[PDB]
C-alpha cells in the first residue's frame, strides 16, 4: 500500500484513492432525492430521527443559498454548511459587481471549482459532501444541478444522492417530468421516498420538502404545511 | 528500479525514470473515451464521442468541446474534474494577451503557456500533476490551419492527425496508413476521413446522438459546433 | 498555498548526493547531440526524430538562439529545456539594460549554472534533467561551454551528449583538430551523428545551427540536405 | 526640439532636429532623438531627455524577448499597448512624448503618444518644442498616397520650419525611411546652419603657464 | 509531509552529528590544495582533476578565485557550492570597503563567511556547504597569513596544510621539513613540488596537472601572480635533477 | 512511527500533554498550605555538590508584593512563565491603578500554557503554585502543564507528591494558625527528602494580609527547625 | 540653488591620442572656504577617469558606490572596463533614485583599453548621456567655461598645445566665478604615461 | 519558512536533544575554573596543538567586556557565535543603564539565548557549556556555569568537558579555605586538577588569571614550566 494516504500521488494503475474513499462518505447519508417538473423545481429529503430528544426541525439538510437557488446535501453535515458559505458568498459577489442575479450554468461552476481545488494537495482534504442546485428563472427556465465531491457538474431532468440511490432513481424514470406542473410533482415526489427505507433498518423518518418555480414567484421557499400533508395523506396507498 | 520516496512524489528513479508522470498518462483512460482531430488542406476537424447512460441526464451539459476564444475550439480527454479546470487557464491566458499584447493570441503561443503550467506540476513535490490531456485546433494566418496537442507532462507538438484517449495506438495505427498514401484533402473527406477513424476503431456504425463534431474552416474562422441534422447529413453521405 | 521548505536532496553516507547522480543518469538516456568549435565559428548539431509521420516537425526547434550572437541545445528532458531557455532569455535582458552591450558566452553561462545549484539545493524540488550546450561569438574568438544539472561547467573543444556519448568522444578525439574551418566542422559534425543514428539521415531528422562573427543563426532545412548530400 | 512623421504610399518618414539645451544655453549639438524598438519600428522622443531614453530601452528589451518568443516579427500594435500601459501607471511623471511608427504586416502604423498615456493613430504628427511650426507645414502641403522623394522633401521642410522659427531648436536634419522591406537610417540628411571661420590667430606656445607641481607617471 | 523530511539538523545519541561528517567524508576525495608561507610570499598548490585533452583552459586559473584585491583562495569539494560561496565573500570584502574605506583584515573575512556556513548546520532544515577552502593573503596588521575553513564553520590559521585526497600523507611530511621563519619563496616552490610529488599517484608531474599562484607584496600592489605553465616545468625538472644525485650519493 | 505534537489518543486525551504530567514528577517536592491567617509556601533545594552555592538556585520567586510562586519540574522554561506573570500585573496596575487578583494572575499564565503548533512549539514541562493576599483573603492556587488550574486549600507538588498529600490531609483543618502551619509542613518535608533537614536544603515564604511577601533567611529560619 | 551650495567646475578635452581632465581645488559652504584640496577627480582603472561636481555629499557618496560595483564588475569578468560601458554603469545609478536624485554631474573621460582611442562624455542628475568629440563641462561656471572652449579649441592637438590650452581655458573662466577657485589639479592621460599638474592659480 | 519541532517530548518524560547534546560537550577539552577572594583562576587544558602552526587563532577563552572573562567547552563552532550575541547585548546595556554589565546579568542572556532556542521551530539546540568569570562593582569575584538546556548555576569552583567527574570529584577533596590564600597557592591548585586530568604536561595547559582591575593576562609557557616545577617538587618532597 501507501498509495493511498496523500491526496497527491497516483495509484500504479493512475486514480486517487483519497477522492474514491470521500465518495464512500456519501452513501452513509441517508436519501436526497430533486426532480425539475415543467416550470419549477422540487426537492425532497427524508430524514431520520435519530432519537426522540431531537426538535422537528433541527439540523436541515436543505439549504437556501441566494434568494432563487436552492441546495440539498447529502454527506458530512459539517462540510456540507462550509459549502453552503461559500456559495451564499459567491452569488453575493455576483450581484455587488455585475448587478443582476446569478445564473446556474455559472454558480454551479463557480462552487465546482472550489470543490475540485481540494483534490490537488497534501495540505487538505477532499470534501464529504454531494449535494444540488436547483433554481428557476423567467429568462432562463428550471435549472436542476448536481456536484460529487471530486468537483464533476452536469445537468439533470432528476437526480438522487444518497443510501439508495439507483434504488431511488429507478422510479424516478417512471415519471413524466417533461409535463407535468409542480403541483402533482409534490405528491409523486413523497411517494417514491417511502417505498425506499424499510422499518427494518429506520423506526421512524421525516418529510422534508422544498420548492422554487414560478409559482413561488421565483423566490426558494419550504413548500407550506397542508400541501405536504396532502402528500402524506398520499403515503399509506403505496401498500396495494 | 525504485529508491526512496520515487514511487509516491515526483523525484527521480535509479534509472532515470520518475514514475508519478508515467502513472498520470493511464489516468486519461480511466474516461473510457476517444477522441479524433485530423487537420486538412484549408480546415481542422475534431470528432469525439459522447456516452449518455441515463435517460435522467440532460444531454446538452456533457460536451467535451470547449471554446476556447471566438477563433481558437478545444476539445478535453482524460478525467473531467481536472480537464475543465484547465479550460478555465485557458480562456483566462488568452484574455490577457490580447489586453498585453493588444491581438489574438496564435494557437501554438496558448499551447505553450498551458504546457509551462503544466512542468511545474511535475517540478515541485507538493502538487499532483492533473491527469487530463488538451488538443486545440485554430486558424493562423500565413500557416492555415493547426493543431497542438498538450499532456500533462509538459509536452506538446504540432501534428497533422491526432488520437487521444483508450483507443490512441489503434488509431495512429489507421490515420498514419491514411496520410501517407497523400490524398488531397477537401473539407468533406476530412469529415469523412475523421468518423471513419473511429468507426472502424470502436467499431460501432452509430447514429447522430453520439459524437459532437467541432470546425475551422478559411471561409469562417469561428470555432462552431455542428447539428445534429447537419451531422447527419455527412453521415448518411458516409454510407455509399 | 505555500510550499514544503526542506531539502530532498541530502549526502549520502558514501558522501554522494544521489539525485544529481539520477539527474545524469536521464540526461544519458536523451537524444544524442554534438557540438564543435573550429577556429571562427561553434557548430552545435542535434538529432530529431519523429515517433511517427503524423507529427510536424517544424514545429518545434531544438536549437534556440538566446540573443543575436548565443545559441543553445540540449540533451535531455523535453519541457525542463524550455524552462530555463526563458530564464536564459530573460537574463540576458538585465544584463543589457544595464551595460547597453550584449552580453558576453561566458557570463551567459555564470548565470545560467547559478540557477540550476540554486535549484538543486532549495526546498521541495527535484533538479533539472537537462545538460546544455552553449555557443557564441564574443571578441572575436568564439566559445563553447557546457553546464550539468548540478550547477557546474567547462570548456571544451568538442564534446558530444545523449546517448553513446562515450563513443562520440572517442571519435571526435580521431577526427578534431585546431585547424578547421566552420564548413569543415559541419562535415565532421554530421559525421559523428551518423554513429548513433537510424538508417536514413534526411533533411528533417537533423537540427544544425551556427555562429559566426556574423552572428548566431540557424540553418534552413534546404542547405541542411546539402550538406547531408556528399557525406559519409 | 522638433520631431515629425508622415505615411507615405509605402511606408513612414521619421524626423527631427539635433539640439538638447539645458536652461537657455545649448549643451548638445549632435543629439540623436530617434531611437531603435524593433528592425522595423523607431520611436522619436520628446520632453525629459533622460525619461523618454529609459523608457525607449525597457519597451525594446520587452519586444526582443516578445519576438525572440514567439518567433516571428513585432507587431506596431503591441509597442502603443506597452508604452500607454505603463505611462498611464506613473501617472504623468515621466515625462515622455513620443511619435511612433513601423511597418509590420499590416502596413505602416502612426502614433503619437502624450506622458500622460493617451494616444492616437494619424497619418501624420508632430510633437516637440517647435511643434506648431512644422503642423503648419503639414497642414499646407500634405497629399495622401505621396511618394517617398516627396515625403522625405516635405518632412525635411517640416523640420526646417521648427529650426528657423523656435529657439529651443535647430541644427542638423535627421532623417528615416521605413517601408516594407527597406530601412534607410540616416543622421547627416542636410546641413542647414555651419559655424563661421575663426579669424584671428589665439595661439599659444609652450611656456606661457605657470605650474607649481609635476607628477610623471609611467604606465605599459 | 513529515513523513518525507530527512532532519539534515539534529544530532545523533552518540553526540556528535551525521550531515557534517559525511561532508567532511566527501571533503577526502576530490581535490588537491596546498599552501606554505615562512617569510615575504605565500603560495597555493593546487592539482587539477580533470585533464581530457579537449579543453580551452581559460578563466585565468580553474581553482584559483581572486577575492579582494590583495587576498585569493583555493577550493576544494563539489564545485557547484564553491562559486555560491566565492561570489558571497567577494562582496562581504567589498561592503566593509563601503564601510570603512579601508581594505579588509584577512581573518575576519574568513569569520564573516564562517558565520554563513555554519548557520545551515544549525537550522533551517537545509543541505550544508560540501566545501573546505584555503584563504591566502595580506594585510597591515599581520602581514602575510594562511587559513583553512571547514564545512563544519570552524576555521584556523597555519603554515602548511593540505586538503588533498592524501592530505594526511602530505601533513606528515610537511612537518618533517620546514623551518619556521625561514623557508623563503624559492625553497618554499622547491617544497611545494616536492610534496606533490608524492601525493599525486600519478607519477612523473605533468606541468599540465598542476596549478600554482604566489602572492608577493609589492609597495602598494600586493601582486597576486599565477604563474605559467612555461616556468613550471624548469622547477619540475629542477627536483628530478637533484633527486637523481641524491639517491646516487647514498 | 512518528506523530506530530497535536495528536489524540485513541483514548481520547492527547500524546505530549499527558507526557509533560510525567516531567514534573522528576522535580524537587514543594508544599503550600492556605490558612486564614495566611499563605506559608516551603520547598527544598536538592543540594548535589559541596562546591555548589546554596543560594544560588531558587524556587520560590514573587510575582507583585502580594503574590508569591512555587515551581517544580523543569526549571529553565519555568523564568518564561514568571516573567509574563510580573509584565502581566503591571500592565493591570498601569491602567486600572489597583493591584491584579490571585485568580485573574493565574488564568493570564494558564492562556498561555497551551499555545503551542506549527504556525504563527511544545507544552511547558512545569508545575506552579500561588499563593497571595488579595481582597478576598489569603488565596492557594496550582496550575498545571495542561493549562488547569483550582484552587487548593494544601496542595504538594514535586516527586514526592502522592506520599506528602497522604500525609497533608490528615493534619490539616479550616482553622489553622500560620505559626504552626508552617512547623507542620517542615514535618511533611523532613520524612519525603533524601538528606538531613538544615537550614540550607530548603527555604520558605510568607505572604500576610498586613504586610507585604516576605521570604525566611538563614538566620529567623532554624529557629523553627530547632524547636521542630 | 543647490547646485551653488559647494560650487564645483569640471572640464575634459579631447587631443590626438590623449584626453585631459581638469577640476577645481576649493571645498566651501556658500561664502565660506573650509580646505584648498577637495578631491573631484577620481580614479577608474588605468587611463580611465572620472570627475564629479555638485553636491559635496553625492560627490563622495556617489564616488564609493560607483566604485562598489565596478570592483565587482572587473572580478566576476576577467577584465577591465571599457569607458563606453562604464556611461552605462553610471547612467543606471542615478536613474534608480530618479525621483531621489542625487545633486550631481558627472563627467567621464578615458582611453580605450585595446585600440588607445579618446572618449569624452558628461551626465545630467537623472542619467542622460551625451558623447561628445571636442569638451565637456560640468559645475556652476558652465557658461564661462563654454565661452573658453568654443574659441580656443582645435580638432588635432598633441599633449603638449593640450595642457595649454584646458589651463587657459580652466584659470579664466574659473577666475570669473565666485565660488569656485583656490587652485586647479589637470590631469592628462595617455597610452604611455600619465601627468598631474597644479596650476598657479589665484588664491583670492 | 522551516517551521517543524525537533525537541519534543519522551514517553518518560525527557528531551532527547537536549540530553544528546549534553554529551557532546563531554568529549570537548576541559576548562577548569576557581575563584579567590581578589583574584580568579580559570584555565584550559588539553590544548592538543599541531606544535608547528598557529596558536593565536585557537584561543578559547574570551572577553566579553573589560571585566567579564569567558571559557567554554563542547564545538567550537556554535561557541563563538553565542559570544558575539553576547558581545552586542553587553554593548547594548551599556547605552540604556549607564554601570558596566554585572556578571549575573550577561548570564541569564545566554541562558535566555539558550532556553527559547530549545523551544523554537526547526532549531537544533546549542551543543555547548560555558564558564562566565567576572568582578563586577563592589569587588566581588564569582563565577557561573551554563548547561546546553539553559540553567545558569553559580559556584566556587567547576571543570566541564570531557574528564569533568573526575576533576569535579577530585576539586571538592582539594578545596579548602585556606587554598585560596596567595594568588599563586590558588594557581597550582589549577595546576594540580589538570595534571589530573587528561595529560596536561606543562605544553597542553594555558591559564590566565584576572586581578579584578584588568584586563586578562595570560602566562606565558614559562610560568607554566615555574609551577608546574615548584608543585611537582613539592609533591617529591612530601611523598
Amino acid at each position: 500500500t501507501g498509495y493511498d494516504l496523500s491526496a497527491s500521488t497516483f495509484s500504479p494503475d493512475g486514480r486517487v484513492f483519497q477522492v474514491e474513499y470521500a465518495m464512500k462518505a456519501v452513501e452513509n447519508s441517508s436519501t436526497a432525492i430533486g426532480i425539475r417538473c415543467k416550470d419549477g423545481v422540487v426537492f425532497g429529503v427524508e430524514k431520520l430521527v435519530l432519537s426522540k430528544l431531537y426538535e422537528e426541525g433541527s439540523n436541515k439538510r436543505l439549504f437556501n443559498v441566494d434568494r432563487h437557488v436552492g441546495m440539498a446535501v447529502a454527506g458530512l453535515l459539517a462540510d456540507a454548511r462550509s459549502l453552503a458559505d461559500i456559495a451564499r458568498e459567491e452569488a453575493s459577489n455576483f450581484r455587488s459587481n455585475f448587478g443582476y442575479n446569478i445564473p446556474l450554468k455559472h454558480l454551479a461552476d463557480r462552487v465546482a471549482m472550489y470543490v475540485h481545488a481540494y483534490t490537488l494537495y497534501s495540505a487538505v482534504r477532499p470534501f464529504g459532501c454531494s449535494f444540488m442546485l436547483g433554481s428557476y428563472s423567467v429568462n432562463d427556465g428550471a435549472q436542476l444541478y448536481m456536484i460529487d465531491p471530486s468537483g464533476v457538474s452536469y445537468g439533470y431532468w432528476g437526480c438522487a444522492i444518497g443510501k439508495a440511490r439507483q434504488a431511488a432513481k429507478t422510479e424516478i424514470e417512471k415519471l413524466q417530468m417533461k409535463e407535468m406542473t409542480c403541483r402533482d410533482i409534490v405528491k409523486e415526489v413523497a411517494k417514491i421516498i417511502y417505498i425506499v427505507h424499510d422499518e427494518v433498518k429506520d423506526k421512524a423518518f421525516e418529510l422534508e420538502l422544498s420548492w422554487v418555480g414560478e409559482l413561488t414567484n421565483g423566490r426558494h421557499e419550504i413548500v407550506p404545511k397542508d400541501i405536504r400533508e396532502e402528500a402524506e395523506k398520499y403515503a399509506k396507498e403505496s401498500l396495494k | 528500479s525504485s529508491a526512496g520516496f520515487d514511487r509516491h512524489i515526483t523525484i527521480f528513479s535509479p534509472e532515470g525514470r520518475l514514475y508519478q508522470v508515467e502513472y498520470a498518462f493511464k489516468a486519461i483512460n480511466q474516461g473510457g473515451l476517444t477522441s479524433v482531430a485530423v487537420r486538412g488542406k484549408d480546415c481542422a476537424v475534431i470528432v469525439t464521442q459522447k456516452k449518455v447512460p441515463d435517460k435522467l441526464l440532460d444531454s446538452s451539459t456533457v460536451t467535451h468541446l470547449f471554446k476556447i476564444t471566438e477563433n481558437i475550439g478545444c476539445v478535453m480527454t482524460g478525467m473531467t474534474a481536472d480537464s475543465r479546470s484547465q479550460v478555465q487557464r485557458a480562456r483566462y491566458e488568452a484574455a490577457n494577451w490580447k489586453y498585453k499584447y493588444g491581438y489574438e493570441i496564435p494557437v501554438d503561443m496558448l499551447c505553450k503557456r498551458i504546457a509551462d503550467i503544466s512542468q511545474v506540476y511535475t517540478q515541485n513535490a507538493e502538487m499532483r500533476p492533473l491527469g487530463c490531456c488538451m488538443i486545440l485546433i485554430g486558424i493562423d494566418e500565413e500557416q492555415g490551419p493547426q493543431v497542438y496537442k498538450c499532456d500533462p507532462a509538459g509536452y506538446y507538438c504540432g501534428f497533422k492527425a491526432t488520437a487521444a484517449g483508450v483507443k490512441q495506438t489503434e488509431s495512429t495505427s489507421f490515420l498514419e496508413k491514411k496520410v501517407k498514401k497523400k490524398f488531397d484533402w477537401t473539407f468533406e473527406q476530412t469529415v469523412e476521413t475523421a468518423i471513419t477513424c473511429l468507426s472502424t476503431v470502436l467499431s460501432i456504425d452509430f447514429k447522430p446522438s453520439e459524437i459532437e463534431v467541432g470546425v475551422v474552416t478559411v471561409e469562417n474562422p469561428k470555432f462552431r459546433i455542428l447539428t445534429e441534422a447537419e451531422i447527419d447529413a455527412h453521415l448518411v453521405a458516409l454510407a455509399e | 498555498e505555500r510550499g514544503y521548505s526542506f531539502s530532498l536532496t541530502t549526502f549520502s553516507p558514501s558522501g554522494k548526493l544521489v539525485q544529481i547522480e539520477y539527474a545524469l543518469a536521464a540526461v544519458a538516456g536523451g537524444a544524442p547531440s554534438v557540438g564543435i568549435k573550429a577556429a571562427n565559428g561553434v557548430v552545435l548539431a542535434t538529432e530529431k526524430k519523429q515517433k511517427s509521420i503524423l507529427y510536424d516537425e517544424r514545429s518545434v526547434h531544438k536549437v534556440e538562439p538566446i540573443t543575436k550572437h548565443i545559441g543553445l541545445v540540449y540533451s535531455g528532458m523535453g519541457p525542463d529545456y524550455r524552462v530555463l531557455v526563458h530564464r536564459a532569455r530573460k537574463l540576458a535582458q538585465q544584463y543589457y539594460l544595464v551595460y547597453q552591450e550584449p552580453i558576453p558566452t561566458a557570463q551567459l553561462v555564470q548565470r545560467v549554472a547559478s540557477v540550476m545549484q540554486e535549484y538543486t539545493q532549495s526546498g521541495g524540488v527535484r533538479p533539472f534533467g537537462v545538460s546544455l550546450l552553449i555557443c557564441g561569438w564574443n571578441e572575436g574568438r568564439p566559445y563553447l561551454f557546457q553546464s550539468d544539472p548540478s550547477g557546474a561547467y567547462f570548456a571544451w573543444k568538442a564534446t558530444a551528449m545523449g546517448k553513446n556519448y562515450v563513443n562520440g568522444k572517442t571519435f571526435l578525439e580521431k577526427r578534431y583538430n585546431e585547424d578547421l574551418e566552420l564548413e569543415d566542422a559541419i562535415h565532421t559534425a554530421i559525421l559523428t551523428l551518423k554513429e548513433s543514428f537510424e538508417g536514413q539521415m534526411t533533411e528533417d531528422n537533423i537540427e544544425v545551427g551556427i555562429c559566426n562573427e556574423a552572428g548566431f543563426r540557424r540553418l534552413t532545412p534546404t542547405e541542411v540536405k546539402d550538406y547531408l548530400a556528399a557525406i559519409a | 526640439t522638433t520631431i515629425a512623421g508622415v505615411v507615405y504610399k509605402d511606408g513612414i518618414v521619421l524626423g527631427a532636429d539635433t539640439r538638447a539645451t539645458e536652461g537657455m544655453v545649448v549643451a548638445d549639438k549632435n543629439c540623436s532623438k530617434i531611437h531603435f524598438i524593433s528592425p522595423n519600428i523607431y520611436c522619436c522622443g520628446a520632453g525629459t531627455a533622460a525619461d523618454t531614453d529609459m523608457t525607449t530601452q525597457l519597451i525594446s528589451s520587452n519586444l526582443e524577448l516578445h519576438s525572440l518568443s514567439t518567433g516571428r516579427l513585432p507587431r506596431v500594435v503591441t509597442a502603443n499597448r506597452m508604452l500607454k500601459q505603463m505611462l498611464f501607471r506613473y501617472q504623468g511623471y515621466i515625462g515622455a512624448a513620443l511619435v511612433l511608427g513601423g511597418v509590420d504586416v499590416t502596413g505602416p502604423h502612426l502614433y503619437s503618444i502624450y506622458p500622460h498615456g493617451s494616444t492616437d493613430k494619424l497619418p501624420y504628427v508632430t510633437m516637440g518644442s517647435g511643434s506648431l511650426a512644422a503642423m503648419a507645414v503639414f497642414e499646407d502641403k500634405f497629399r495622401p498616397d505621396m511618394e517617398e522623394e516627396e515625403a522625405k522633401n516635405l518632412v525635411s521642410e517640416a523640420i526646417a520650419a521648427g529650426i528657423f522659427n523656435d529657439l529651443g531648436s535647430g541644427s542638423n536634419i535627421d532623417l528615416c525611411v521605413i517601408s516594407k522591406n527597406k530601412l534607410d537610417f540616416l543622421r547627416p540628411y542636410t546641413v542647414p546652419n555651419k559655424k563661421g571661420t575663426r579669424l584671428g590667430r589665439y595661439r599659444c606656445e609652450k611656456g606661457t603657464t605657470a605650474v607649481l607641481t609635476e607628477k610623471i607617471t609611467p604606465l605599459e | 509531509s513529515r513523513r518525507y523530511d530527512s532532519r539534515t539538523t539534529i544530532f545523533s545519541p552518540e553526540g556528535r552529528l551525521y550531515q557534517v561528517e559525511y561532508a567532511m567524508e566527501a571533503i577526502g576525495h576530490a581535490g588537491t590544495c596546498l599552501g606554505i608561507l615562512a617569510n615575504d610570499g605565500v603560495l597555493l598548490a593546487a592539482e587539477r582533476r580533470n585533464i581530457h585533452k579537449l579543453l580551452d583552459e581559460v578563466f585565468f586559473s580553474e581553482k584559483i578565485y581572486k577575492l579582494n584585491e590583495d587576498m585569493a583562495c583555493s577550493v576544494a569539494g563539489i564545485t557547484s557550492d564553491a562559486n555560491v560561496l566565492t561570489n558571497e565573500l567577494r562582496l562581504i570584502a567589498q561592503r566593509y570597503l563601503l564601510q570603512y574605506q579601508e581594505p579588509i583584515p584577512c581573518e575576519q573575512l574568513v569569520t564573516a563567511l564562517c558565520d554563513i556556513k555554519q548557520a545551515y548546520t544549525q537550522f533551517g532544515g537545509k543541505r550544508p556547504f560540501g566545501v573546505s577552502l584555503l584563504y591566502i593573503g595580506w594585510d597591515k596588521h599581520y602581514g602575510f597569513q594562511l587559513y583553512q575553513s571547514d564545512p563544519s564553520g570552524n576555521y584556523g590559521g597555519w603554515k602548511a596544510t593540505c586538503i588533498g585526497n592524501n592530505s594526511a600523507a602530505a601533513v606528515s611530511m610537511l612537518k618533517q621539513d620546514y623551518k619556521e621563519g625561514e623557508m623563503t619563496l624559492k625553497s618554499a616552490l622547491a617544497l611545494a613540488i616536492k610534496v606533490l610529488n608524492k601525493t599525486m599517484d600519478v607519477s612523473k608531474l605533468s606541468a599540465e596537472k598542476v596549478e600554482i599562484a604566489t602572492l608577493t607584496r609589492e609597495n602598494g600592489k600586493t601582486v597576486i601572480r599565477v604563474l605559467k605553465q612555461k616556468e613550471v616545468e624548469q622547477l619540475i625538472k629542477k627536483h628530478e635533477e637533484e633527486e637523481a644525485k641524491a639517491e646516487r650519493e647514498k | 512511527y512518528d506523530r506530530g505534537v497535536n495528536t489524540f489518543s485513541p483514548e481520547g486525551r492527547l500524546f505530549q500533554v499527558e507526557y509533560a504530567i510525567e516531567a514534573i514528577k522528576l522535580g524537587s517536592t514543594a508544599i503550600g498550605i492556605q490558612t486564614s491567617e495566611g499563605v506559608c509556601l516551603a520547598v527544598e533545594k536538592r543540594i548535589t555538590s559541596p562546591l555548589m552555592e546554596p543560594s544560588s538556585i531558587e524556587k520560590i520567586v514573587e510575582i507583585d508584593a502580594h503574590i508569591g510562586c512555587a515551581m517544580s519540574g523543569l526549571i529553565a522554561d519555568a523564568k518564561t512563565l514568571i516573567d509574563k506573570a510580573r509584565v502581566e500585573t503591571q500592565n493591570h496596575w498601569f491602567t486600572y491603578n489597583e493591584t491584579m487578583t490571585v485568580e485573574s494572575v493565574t488564568q493570564a499564565v494558564s492562556n498561555l500554557a497551551l499555545q503551542f503548533g506549527e504556525e504563527d512549539s511544545r507544552p511547558f514541562g512545569v508545575a506552579l503554585l500561588f499563593g497571595g493576599v488579595d481582597e478576598k483573603g489569603p488565596q492557594l492556587f496550582h496550575m498545571d502543564p495542561s493549562g488547569t488550574f483550582v484552587q487548593c486549600d494544601a496542595r504538594a507538588i514535586g516527586s514526592a507528591s502522592e506520599g506528602a498529600q497522604s500525609s497533608l490531609q490528615e493534619v490539616y483543618h479550616k482553622s489553622m494558625t500560620l505559626k504552626e502551619a508552617i512547623k507542620s509542613s517542615l514535618i511533611i518535608l523532613k520524612q519525603v527528602m533524601e538528606e538531613k533537614l538544615n537550614a540550607t536544603n530548603i527555604e520558605l515564604a510568607t505572604v500576610q494580609p498586613g504586610q507585604n511577601f516576605h521570604m525566611f533567611t538563614k538566620e529567623e529560619l532554624e529557629e523553627v527547625i530547632k524547636d521542630i | 540653488s543647490i547646485m551653488s551650495y559647494n560650487g564645483g567646475a569640471v572640464m575634459a578635452m579631447k587631443g590626438k591620442n590623449c584626453v585631459a581632465i581638469a577640476a577645481d581645488r576649493r571645498f566651501g559652504i556658500q561664502a565660506q572656504m573650509v580646505t584648498t584640496d577637495f578631491q573631484k577627480i577620481f580614479p577608474m582603472g588605468d587611463r580611465l577617469y572620472i570627475g564629479l561636481a555638485g553636491l559635496a555629499t553625492d560627490v563622495q557618496t556617489v564616488a564609493q558606490r560607483l566604485k562598489f560595483r565596478l570592483n565587482l564588475y572587473e572580478l566576476k569578468e576577467g577584465r577591465q572596463i571599457k569607458p563606453y560601458t562604464l556611461m552605462s554603469m553610471v547612467a543606471n545609478l542615478l536613474y534608480e533614485k530618479r525621483f531621489g536624485p542625487y545633486y550631481t554631474e558627472p563627467v567621464i573621460a578615458g582611453l580605450d583599453p585595446k585600440t588607445f582611442k579618446p572618449f569624452i562624455c558628461s551626465l545630467d542628475l537623472i542619467g542622460c548621456p551625451m558623447v561628445t568629440d571636442d569638451f565637456v563641462v560640468s559645475g556652476t561656471c558652465a557658461e564661462q567655461m563654454y565661452g573658453m572652449c568654443e574659441s580656443l579649441w582645435e580638432p588635432n592637438m598633441d599633449p603638449d598645445h593640450l595642457f595649454e590650452t584646458i589651463s587657459q581655458a580652466m584659470l579664466n573662466a574659473v577666475d570669473r566665478d565666485a565660488v569656485s577657485g583656490m587652485g586647479v589639479i589637470v590631469h592628462i592621460i595617455e597610452k604611455d604615461k600619465i601627468t598631474t599638474r597644479t596650476l598657479k592659480a589665484r588664491m583670492d | 519558512s522551516y517551521d517543524r519541532a525537533i525537541t519534543v517530548f519522551s514517553p518518560d518524560g525527557h528531551l532527547f536533544q537536549v540530553e544528546y547534546a549534553q554529551e557532546a560537550v563531554k568529549k570537548g577539552s576541559t576548562a577548569v575554573g576557581v575563584r579567590g577572594r581578589d583574584i580568579v583562576v580559570l584555565g584550559v587544558e588539553k590544548k592538543s596543538v599541531a606544535k608547528l602552526q598557529d596558536e593565536r587563532t585557537v584561543r578559547k577563552i574570551c572577553a566579553l567586556d573589560d571585566n567579564v572573562c569567558m571559557a567554554f567547552a563542547g564545538l567550537t563552532a556554535d561557541a563563538r557565535i553565542v559570544i558575539n550575541r553576547a558581545r552586542v547585548e553587553c554593548q547594548s546595556h551599556r547605552l540604556t543603564v549607564e554601570d558596566p554589565v554585572t556578571v549575573e546579568y550577561i548570564t541569564r542572556y545566554i541562558a535566555s539565548l539558550k532556553q527559547r532556542y530549545t523551544q523554537s521551530n526547526g532549531r537544533r539546540p546549542f551543543g555547548i557549556s560555558a564558564l562566565i568569570v567576572g568582578f563586577d562593582f563592589d569587588g566581588t569575584p564569582r563565577l557561573y556555569q551554563t548547561d546546553p538546556s539553559g540553567t545558569y548555576h553559580a559556584w566556587k569552583a567547576n571543570a566541564i568537558g570531557r574528564g569533568a567527574k573526575s576533576v569535579r570529584e577530585f576539586l571538592e577533596k582539594n578545596y579548602t579555605d585556606e587554598a585560596i590564600e596567595t594568588d599563586d597557592l590558588t594557581i597550582k591548585l589549577v595546576i594540580k586538577a589538570l595534571l589530573e586530568v587528561v595529560q596536561s604536561g606543562g605544553k597542553n595547559i594555558e591559564l590566565a588569571v584576572m586581578r579584578r582591575d584588568q584586563s586578562l593576562k595570560i602566562l606565558n609557557p614559562e610560568e607554566i614550566e615555574k609551577y608546574v616545577a615548584e608543585i611537582e617538587k613539592e609533591k617529591e618532597e612530601n611523598e
